[PDB]
């Protein structure tokens, strides 16, 4: 209610979004006719993107999976003939918020091989999942690396664990449990947690 | 003690089973008496050594590298993957395959269950780095051949006693079951 559009918006000849409504209308017209849904999300981001560079809000953009948007797809025409990334316009105007052309926020994201397509099971550095396009657009910005756990953190999950009594069997308490555990798991957070789940 | 043909083949005669077993019961009548020095050799010389063959698990040799860290190598074979791994003594609990680290070379977590079973088998998870080259094979070819090129390695880092115990485990013998 508080952010208002800058434009006249026009859905239909029918339907128009005036200069200065709140953005929540905009939002609203998404949800009840989804013809208009996509359109919807570009003005978003578009407002969000302008305003916050005036200064009335800070804005956090919060990708996970980035490595998608400079990638291939899996979509394909009525002729199967494939689709690139950069012809989806949700995708086209997802882009524009990854560049440094404004302020007033930060940009934060997130790799990841799962569920990527077309990249090997091994690949996570940033050039590899990202491609020549992607780098290029990201460039420059600061990768921050996570790591498995160290052995503090490995002893905080399974005592966060064990006080929830999610570990049933009566070795897991012991250390012998935990040191196989560790092993199992080399103290990766996932593999530990599914490990932990059937325990 | 001597068996009937070869006793034949020193006498150059034929002899029945009855004479040889009587031959053979004076020679034990003289052993319990206190034979002589030319006793024991008149005895020696009907006294073939074949009997008792002891399984001792030959150890490997201490190796020392550049920075004067110890290791042992061992080789393993399972179906068609050949491992060779190199334990050193004093690790982390570090597994590297094919410079991979274990847990993203082997994502079926029975690999990595029989990876872990030697280490486990004697207690000392945790204290020592693995440096293994796996080829040929599949997944789980590739897993015991590991297990059993780190379990020959470690050998060399245990006492006797936990060398024999790895042995009786299992944890020394090459599988042979292959196919047809
Ligand atoms: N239905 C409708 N959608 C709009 C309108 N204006 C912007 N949009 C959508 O919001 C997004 C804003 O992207 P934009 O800044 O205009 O870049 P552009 O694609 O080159 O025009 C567009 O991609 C459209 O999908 C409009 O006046 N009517």
């Amino acid at each position: 209610n508080q952010i208002k559009v800058q434009e006249k918006y026009v859905w239909n000849k029918r339907e128009s979004t005036e200069k200065g409504s709140p953005l929540g209308e905009v939002v609203e017209q998404g949800i009840t006719r989804v013809r208009n849904a996509t359109d919807a999300v570009g003005i978003v981001l578009k407002e969000l993107k302008r305003q916050s560079s005036l200064g009335m809000f800070h804005l956090l953009v919060a990708v996970d999976g980035i490595n998608a948007l400079w990638g291939r797809t899996t979509l394909k025409r009525e002729d199967k003939s494939p689709i690139a990334p950069e012809e989806l316009a949700l995708v086209h105007n997802l882009r524009k918020m990854m560049k440094n052309d404004w302020h007033g926020g930060a940009i934060v994201s997130a790799l990841s091989q799962t569920g990527s397509l077309f990249k090997p099971r091994k690949a996570y550095l940033p050039q590899e999942l990202l491609g020549k396009e992607g780098f290029d657009a990201l460039d420059p910005f600061i990768p921050i690396l996570v790591s498995n756990y160290n052995p503090k953190e490995f002893e905080s999950c399974i005592q966060y664990y064990l006080e929830n009594n999610w570990l049933q069997h009566e070795k897991a308490p012991t250390e012998e449990g935990k040191k196989e555990l560790l092993f199992l798991s080399n103290a990766n957070p996932s593999l530990l947690e599914r490990h932990c789940a059937y325990l | 003690w001597l068996i009937k043909e070869e006793l034949e083949e020193m006498l150059v005669e034929k002899l029945s089973d009855l004479d040889y077993m009587q031959f053979i019961r004076l020679l034990e009548k003289l052993l319990t008496s206190q034979c002589g020095a030319a006793e024991e050799e008149f005895v020696q010389r009907f006294r073939r050594s074949v009997t008792l063959e002891s399984k001792k698990q030959l150890i490997e040799p201490v190796q020392y590298d550049e920075q004067g860290m110890a290791f042992s190598k061992s080789e393993g074979k399972r179906k068609t993957a050949k491992a060779e791994a190199i334990v050193y003594k004093h690790g982390s609990g570090r597994i590297k395959v094919n410079g991979i680290d274990y847990q993203l070379y082997f994502p079926i977590t029975q690999d990595r269950e029989q990876l872990m079973f030697p280490f486990h088998f004697v207690d000392r998870l945790g204290k020592h780095d693995v440096t293994c080259t796996v080829s040929g094979g599949g997944r789980s070819a590739q897993a015991g051949a590991i297990r059993l090129a780190m379990a020959k390695a470690l050998c060399s880092f245990v006492t006797e006693d936990e060398v024999e115990w790895m042995r009786q485990a299992g944890l020394l013998t090459t599988d042979p079951r292959v196919r047809e």
